[PDB]
RNA sequence: GGAAUACUGCCAGCUGGGACUGAGGACUGCGACGUAAGUCAAGGAUGCUGGCAUAAUGGUUAUAUGCCGCCCGUCUUGAAACACGGACCAAGGAGUCUAACGUCUAUGCGAGUGUUUGGGUGUAAAACCCAUACGCGUAAUGAAAGUGAACGUAGGUUGGGGCCUCGCAAGAGGUGCACAAUCGACCGAUCCUGAUGUCUUCGGAUGGAUUUGAGUAAGAGCAUAGCUGUUGGGACCCGAAAG
RNA sequence: AAGCUCGUAUCAGUUUUAUGAGGUAAAGCGAAAACUUUAAAUAUGUAAGAAGUCCUUGUUUGAACGUGGACAUUUGAAUGAAGAGCUUUUAGUGGGCCAUUUUUGGUAAGCAGAACUGGCGAUGCGGGAUGAACCGAACGUAGAGUUAAGGUGCCGGAAUACACGCUCAUCAGACACCACAAAAGGUGUUAG
RNA sequence: GCCCUGAAAAUGGAUGGCGCUCAAGCGUGUUACCUAUACUCUACCGUCAGGGUUGAUAUGAUGCCCUGACGAGUAGGCAGG
C-alpha cells in the first residue's frame, strides 16, 4: 500500500487518523455496503446482520476492528461505503493547494494533521 | 435475455403469468428454467419429434417421468412403438397426439402441468435441436 | 426516512453504544491521571540543551 | 542444457539492431540455425504475437517458475505437518509489516551532532 | 543479415543466403550466355 | 524550590445568537425516563395568536434598473475564419413504390406445407368452398459414367441445464436435453488390395493407408405479415458540359 | 443486438515477492582505479496452485509418452469488482493539430525523424480584462452551506489588513520565465 | 538584489481603465475574507439496479410498494409519444 500511496501522492492528502476522528467519522458519515446499496449505518442490527460472521457486532465493534487494525480488516474496510467528506470548513489553510504539504501545500502525506483536517471536512 | 414474450397470444400471457407466480414463490429451479423458455423466440423454440421422447424414455429410471416441451411435439413416421407415458407440451400437432394417445397417453398442457406438479417434481424437460439450419 | 446524527441527538447516541450513559455518568472524557513523578536523565538533558 | 520447445526462457546480449533486450518469452522451434520466440507486444492497447528468430549465444534459460517451485514445496510440507501437529498455519505470503516498538538505549552510543560543514 | 542477433522475421537467415545464391547463380547463367554469343 | 500561563490535543462538556428546509401521512422498530400505569427531543412539524378575504398573494404583459448574451444555416473542422445562402409573408416542397435474394420477430400448420392459373358459389372486383398438378422441404457426393447413409440400447469419452435417490443442508451418488471438445461407425469421391466367375473383358471381394463434404449419426420446414439490408429500376429532391 | 456456457474464485492500464536485463559506478579490498564480486531506482519483462501437488510402474536413472492412488477448501501475497467470457451479427469510422516524456541527428536560428502519455474534436461551467490549445472542473430542476483556480484602492463581491526588507524610473513596474535583444557599461542603492 | 542605458519608426492609445510611490510596485510570512453547473446535505423529475406483491372486499400485472446509485453528447442506435 506504500507504493500506492507514493503513486498517487500528488492526487491525495493522507494522514494517520486517531481514535477521536474515526469515531466522528463513523457515526456521522458511516454508511454500510448491503447488496451494492449504501445503506446508512443508523442502526446496530444493520452492522450485525452482515458483520456477525466476524464477530463485529456492534458499531463501537467496527470502530474497534478499524483503529486496532485486526484479522477481519479488510471485511470491515469494504462493508464501509468511502466517506463522502464535505469540503473543509476553514478553508484548507493556504494560498495554493497543489504542492506537497512540505512546501507549504495540501497533497501528500501529513502524519498527524490529518485529524485536524478531517475533522473540518465533517 | 429477454424479459418479456413478444407475441400477443393471451394464452401465452396467461401461462407467463402463472410461471411467474410459480417461479417467484416455488424456489424450485424447474419453474425458472420454464419460464425463461417461455419466452423464446420461434427460432429458439425449435421441435421437439415423439422420436426423441422415446429415446428419452429409454433412459434408466425415466419411465414415469413425464416430459416436457416447451415448444411443439411433431410427429415420426420412423418409429414403430412409442412408450405409455404422460407428455405435457405447449403444441401437439394432431399426428403426434393421435400416436400418444393410441399407445394410450395424456397430451395435458402445462397448466394442468402446473396443478400435477408444482415444483416440477419427476419431469423431464426436453430441448429439440437446434443448430440444423445454418 | 431520516438519517438522524448521533454525536447530537442523545436519543440516537444512546441507541448505539449504550455505554455513552456511564460514560457521562462517571464523566470519563475528563478523568485524571496520577501523579507520575520521574525525573529524568542527566544524558538526555545534555544531548537536549547542549548543542 | 539443451533445448525444448515452449519452455520460458529470457534472453541477453554480448549493438543497435532491434532493442527489445531483458523481454521473457516462449520458444515455439528448437532449431540448430537458430531459436524462435514469441513476443507478447503491446500496440495500443493489444497484445500480440511478435514471432523472432535469435541465434543461441545470446539467450539464457529462465527460471521464473523455481520460486513457484520451493514455494509449493514448502507449503504443502508445513501443512502436511500441521495436519501431523496441529496448530496454526498462516500458510500465505505476507507483505512487509511496520516495526513496533523498542527502546534504544544509550550507555556506549552517545549522540553525535553533524551539519553540512561538513565538519 | 547473417550477423545480428535477432531479426523479427526456418531461420530467415539461411533464406537470404539462398536467395543471394540464386541471385548470383542468374548472374551466372545470364554470364554464361553472353560468354558461349 | 515550588508554581502558574502559553502551545497542542480530548470530552458520548455546559451554554447563547442567526439562516435554510418540514419531504412522509392509521399502528408495527430501535430506544430512553420513570416500580407500573404511562411519558418522551426515539422510523421526517406541530401548538398558540393576528391581518386580510381581494387585486393583498400569485400568473400574464409593457417598461425601467443590475448583471449576462457576437447572427442564424452550410462547408471547410487550423485569421477558424474565409466562402456560400438569407428583403418580408402565405401555400407547395425532398428516403417513395416495386422485383429478386437475405436477416430478426410474430402467426398458422408441421414431414409436411402453399385455398385465390382455374372451377364452384355469391347479398357480386368481397366473402365462402374445391379437384389435378407444381414449387420448396424430407439425401449427399462425384469432372462424369454412377453409387447412395445403424456392428452396438445410433456409440463410447469428457463437460453439460433440468430432474431422482440420501441426508437438514452442505455434500454425495443416478440420469443426463441443447451444444461443444475428442476418438470411432456409415454414404460419395480418390489409392491400392482383385475373387465367385466370366460371350474375356466385363464383373467388383476383403481389408486397410489417405484426404475430403454446411454429408448421415430419430428429420424442421413451408406459407403469410411487420422491421430491416444489398442490388436494379428516374430511386431522397434540384442542378452539367451532349448524341 | 441475440443466442449459451458461468456470477466468474475469475479478472485488473495497480502494488508486492521472485527471478531478468540494460550497471550507470558510491561501494572497495585486492597484485601494485587495478579487477568483480556488486548496489540502490531507472523500466521494463514472465511467474505466484484445483486440471495444482504428488505417491505406483510400461517406455527411447535421466525428460516424460500409460496407469492407478492421497491432500475441497489455510485452497497458498496486497488492493478492487461482479458486466467475465464464445459461437452467429451491423450502423457509423479512417483522418490530424497542440503539449509532455524517452530518444536519434541537426545549423545562423528554427528544427526533422521516432515511441509513449495526455488534450482537442462530440464539451458546457469558474478564472487568466478579450481568446483552439493556459489554471480549476463528475452539466437533470431548485434551496442552504463550503471551497478550487484567481483574487480583496475604485471600476467589481472580498483587509486603503498585519509583519520584515528593497526600489524613484525626463514615460518604473505590475511579464506572463523558470525565452529574445543580454555582453558589457553606471561617481545610483543595499547586503555580502 | 532592485534601478538606469542595454535602439525603434511613422492616424490617437492603452499593466483592461483610472490611478498608484513608508505602493495600489518587487521578494516573503501569518491571518481574515470573496466566488463555479465543483464538494456536502435536503426536496422534486427521469433512467438503471436490488428486493416485495395476481388473494379478497376495488380496480389500472404492459401495474402497485420499499431501497440505492447515477444524468455532457456529434455520426449512429434503441424506446415512448
Amino acid at each position: 500500500t506504500l507504493e500506492l500511496l507514493k503513486l498517487i501522492e500528488p492526487y491525495v492528502a493522507y494522514g494517520y487518523p486517531s481514535y477521536s476522528t474515526i469515531r466522528q467519522l463513523v457515526y456521522k458519515r458511516g454508511f454500510g455496503k448491503i447488496n451494492k446499496q449504501r445503506v446508512p449505518l443508523s442502526d446496530n442490527a444493520i452492522i450485525e446482520a452482515n458483520l456477525g460472521k466476524y464477530g463485529i457486532l456492534s458499531i463501537d465493534d467496527l470502530i474497534h476492528e478499524i483503529i486496532t487494525v485486526g484479522p477481519h480488516f479488510k471485511q470491515a474496510n469494504n462493508f464501509l461505503w468511502p466517506f463522502k467528506l464535505s469540503n473543509p470548513s476553514g478553508g484548507w489553510g493556504v494560498p495554493r493547494k497543489f504542492k506537497h504539504f512540505i512546501q507549504g501545500g495540501s497533497f501528500g502525506n501529513r502524519e498527524e494533521f490529518i485529524n485536524k483536517l478531517v475533522k473540518s471536512m465533517n | 435475455h429477454r424479459t418479456a414474450p413478444k407475441s400477443d397470444n393471451v394464452y401465452l400471457k396467461l401461462l407467463v403469468k402463472l410461471y411467474t407466480f410459480l417461479a417467484r414463490r416455488t424456489d424450485a429451479p424447474f419453474n425458472k428454467v420454464v419460464l425463461k423458455a417461455l419466452f423464446l423466440s420461434k427460432i429458439n423454440r425449435p421441435p421437439v419429434s415423439v422420436s426423441r421422447i422415446a429415446r428419452a424414455l429409454k433412459q434408466e429410471g425415466a419411465a414415469n417421468k413425464t416430459v416436457v416441451v416447451v415448444g411443439t411435439v411433431t410427429d415420426d413416421a420412423r418409429i414403430f412403438e412409442f412408450p405409455k407415458t404422460t407428455v405435457a407440451a405447449l403444441r401437439f400437432t394432431a399426428g403426434a397426439r393421435a400416436k400418444i394417445v393410441k399407445a394410450g397417453g395424456e397430451c395435458i398442457t402445462l397448466d394442468q402441468l402446473a396443478v400435477r406438479a408444482p415444483k416440477g417434481q419427476n419431469t423431464l424437460i426436453l430441448r429439440g435441436p437446434r443448430n440444423s439450419r445454418e | 426516512v431520516l438519517k438522524k446524527n448521533p454525536l447530537k441527538n442523545k436519543q440516537v447516541l444512546l441507541r448505539l453504544n449504550p455505554y455513552a450513559k456511564v460514560f457521562a455518568a462517571e464523566k470519563l472524557g475528563s478523568k485524571k491521571a496520577e501523579k507520575t513523578g520521574t525525573k529524568p536523565a542527566a544524558v538526555f538533558t545534555e544531548t537536549l540543551k547542549h548543542d | 542444457k539443451v533445448y525444448k520447445v515452449g519452455d520460458i526462457v529470457d534472453i541477453k546480449a554480448n549493438m543497435p539492431h532491434k532493442f527489445y533486450q531483458g523481454k521473457t518469452g516462449v520458444v515455439y522451434n528448437v532449431t540448430k540455425s537458430s531459436v524462435g520466440v514469441i513476443i507478447n507486444k503491446m500496440v495500443g492497447n493489444r497484445y500480440l504475437e511478435k514471432r523472432l528468430n535469435l541465434r543461441v549465444e545470446h539467450i539464457k534459460h529462465s527460471k521464473c517458475r523455481q520460486e513457484f517451485l520451493e514455494r509449493v514445496k514448502a507449503n504443502a510440507a508445513k501443512r502436511a505437518e500441521a495436519k501431523a501437529q496441529g496448530v496454526a498455519v498462516q500458510l500465505k505470503r505476507q507483505p512487509a509489516q511496520p516495526r513496533e516498538s523498542r527502546i534504544v538505549s544509550t550507555e556506549g552510543n552517545v549522540p553525535q551532532t553533524l551539519a553540512p560543514v561538513p565538519y | 543479415l547473417d550477423d545480428q542477433w535477432l531479426v523479427e522475421v526456418i531461420d530467415p537467415r539461411t533464406l537470404n543466403r539462398a536467395e543471394r545464391k540464386r541471385l548470383v547463380k542468374k548472374n551466372e547463367k545470364q554470364q554464361r550466355r553472353n560468354m558461349k554469343n
